[PDB]
């Protein structure tokens, strides 16, 4: 209760390495905030009794310093370290900078450093005594340099140790192996090189195990077996090379284990196939091969699944359906050269699918297929069946179909009138296809679509009114999406956009589109449209890509366009314009290949 | 256009 003078001087240079006062600390000599620290916000006191000190004179003593979120600036004084009862100092979440005092990790009665999210940087010190650490997490920070050699000397009680976000290069220490209490490591998203030492799986006590984003290389040693508590494994964006190891029955609690986008090769191990416990598998962007074989008996915690972009052949597994938890795969850039299998109609917890540039022939099979599949709200076919037939077939229901993806295909046919039959259609993708005929009206119906790409087709006649009215753009999970490579996360992460172009439309620009003022993005280019433009375009509110350009366009453009205050690119390139211009910090090749 | 990979 009331404060140690020791403790008080060395708060008081704490205060002095910051920049900027923290509210309810006596920053100076003047009696306005309470002299007695233990008052303070973010500190924690306890009796010197408490804490087995037998000072004849008792005091509150420091044993918490919880600053999480209090835009700290400058550096971390080594005054810190003379707080000697301090048992958590957590600074998570600010500003600070400078390097680390090698005093602050010779506290004695520490249990939790928690440095996370700030600027820190340096080296990190060679020497650490933390006899009583639960928590050294240094997440987001700037150090850099090796990771000291020593780390595990003194650490006997260590749980989590998070260096994860940092600079740090060399090896993974050999010493990393004395850490034996450790339950969690991550050395993830720093500058690490080299093969993993034996050293580090006799850390029988480890959960997770997060190396991924660095350059490590080398085997994935069969000695993973030995890491049996292991929960979560990410070794994703590596050099890592070989067969992935066997170990899987070993590994009873894995239900995570990401090795994406390095080199591996072979079959997947016949264990990790029949794994009870693993629910989150990505092996995508290897070198793997054979025939996919998955026991759907045996996994029977598998949520989500990614193959892509691997060196598999054979045929699409049958018995996937029968995997009664797995609700997303990822089965883009797997050359089957097959068909989807008939069972797919049975597989009710899918609700994520990517066939995307896979070689999957028969369209009309397909899609007859996996309308049977109620709970598919996203689908991938892109890239495959090539130059067949878009079924028109109206016996096609996709009823709770969000996202609809089917692009350079070449596919000839028509905007086949069963997608009205997926009334909460959000994201749809037919572009880059040999499709004709009109646009048609009810696509203005679908009152969740902000996203519609239509664009390199054969379409001809009018842009239906219905557009102009589409509800979405009137008013207001992982397996992420590339668009042709730019990265996007969920269909959200699209902004709203109508893009008709290079197509044959006809007729002219409704007013009506101004009334879409959550619309972002509007590509009407090359096209055949004609008349003006109407002055009512100065009504998308949002609107940041207004392209208008190799058309027939005619009159004035109008003045009031200048309304747009979010416009970001223009271009009536290639009409007949003639007249005035409002805007001219547009580039000449916008309003090029008119007179006028 | 769209893909996955
Ligand atoms: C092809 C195959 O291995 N079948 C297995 C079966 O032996 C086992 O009883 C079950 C649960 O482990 O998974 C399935
Ligand atoms: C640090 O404090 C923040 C709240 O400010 C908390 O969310 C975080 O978990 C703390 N760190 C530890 C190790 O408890
Ligand atoms: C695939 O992996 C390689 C490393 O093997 C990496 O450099 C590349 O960026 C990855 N590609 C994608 C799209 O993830
Ligand atoms: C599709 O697959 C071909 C053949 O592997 C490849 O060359 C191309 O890069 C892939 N394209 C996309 C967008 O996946
Ligand atoms: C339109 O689609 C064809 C067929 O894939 C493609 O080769 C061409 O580059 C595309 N044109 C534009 C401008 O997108």
């Amino acid at each position: 209760l009331t404060c140690n003078s020791n403790d008080l001087k060395a708060l008081e240079g704490f205060m002095r390495g910051l920049e900027s006062s923290i509210d309810g600390w006596k920053w100076n000599e003047s009696s306005s905030f309470s002299s007695n620290c233990c008052d303070w916000v973010g500190i924690s006191c306890k009796s010197s009794v408490s804490l087995g000190l037998d000072d004849v004179n008792e005091s509150g003593r420091v044993v918490e310093l919880e600053l999480g979120r209090r835009k700290l600036s400058g550096k971390l004084s080594e005054s810190v370290a003379k707080l000697d009862q301090l048992k958590v100092l957590n600074l998570t979440h600010n500003s600070l900078s400078g390097s680390i005092a090698a005093s602050l990790l010779n506290l004695s009665n520490l249990e939790v450093l928690d440095l996370s999210s700030n600027d820190f940087s340096g080296l990190f010190p060679s020497l650490i005594n933390l006899p009583s650490l639960r928590v050294l997490n240094v997440y987001e920070n700037s150090f850099h340099g090796l990771i000291p050699a020593s780390l595990c000397n003194n650490l006997p009680r260590i749980r989590e140790i998070d260096l994860a976000m940092n600079y740090f290069d060399g090896s993974i220490p050999v010493g990393i192996g004395n850490c034996s209490s450790v339950e969690y490591l991550g050395l993830a998203s720093n500058n690490l090189s080299g093969s993993i030492p034996q050293e580090l799986f006799q850390l029988s006590n480890l959960s997770v195990l997060a190396l991924q984003n660095n350059r490590l290389s080398g085997a994935l040693s069969s000695k993973l077996g030995k890491l049996s508590n292991l929960g979560r494994l990410d070794i994703s964006s590596n050099k890592f090379s070989g067969k992935i190891p066997d170990v899987f029955l070993e590994l009873n609690k894995l239900w995570y284990f990401s090795a994406q986008s390095n080199l591996f090769n072979g079959e997947m191990p016949r264990s990790l196939s029949n794994s009870r416990s693993i629910s989150l598998l990505s092996l995508r962007n290897n070198t793997l091969s054979g025939q996919i074989y998955l026991n759907c008996s045996a996994m029977t915690n598998l949520t989500s699944l990614d193959l892509a972009s691997n060196s598999f052949s054979g045929s699409i597994p049958s018995n996937l359906p029968n995997c009664l938890r797995l609700k997303t795969i990822n089965f883009a850039k797997i050359k089957f050269i097959a068909q989807i299998p008939e069972s797919f109609k049975n597989f009710q917890s899918l609700t994520s699918l990517s066939f995307s540039n896979s070689s999957i022939q028969n369209i009309s099979s397909a899609l007859e297929i996996l309308q049977h599949c109620q709970n598919l709200k996203t689908l991938v076919l892109t890239l495959n069946f090539q130059k067949e037939e878009l079924p028109s077939v109206p016996s096609l229901q996709f009823k709770n179909l969000k996202v609809l993806i089917i692009a350079s295909c070449q596919l000839r046919g028509t905007v086949p009138q069963w997608l009205s039959n997926s009334p909460s259609l959000q994201l749809l993708d037919l572009s880059w296809n040999q499709l004709s005929g009109t646009i048609p009206p009810w696509l203005g119906s679908l009152n969740s679509l902000f996203y519609l790409d239509l664009s390199n087709n054969t379409f001809i006649g009018e842009i239906p009114h219905s557009l102009t009215s589409l509800q979405s753009l009137v008013s207001k999970p992982d397996f992420p999406f590339f668009k042709k490579g730019l990265q996007y996360n969920q269909p959200s992460s699209f902004p709203p956009m109508i893009d008709l172009s290079y197509n044959s439309l006809n007729g002219s620009i409704w007013p009506e589109f101004g009334d879409l003022r959550q619309l972002h993005v509007l590509n009407l280019k090359n096209n055949n449209l004609s008349g003006n433009i109407p002055a009512n375009l100065s009504g998308m509110t949002s609107l940041e890509v207004l392209d208008l350009s190799h058309n027939n366009l005619s009159g004035n453009i109008p003045p009031s366009l200048v309304k747009l205050s979010f416009l970001s690119t223009f271009s009536v390139a290639y009409n007949k314009l003639s007249g005035p211009i409002p805007f001219q910090t547009f580039p000449n090749s916008s309003f090029e290949g008119n007179q006028g | 256009y769209i893909y996955t990979q």
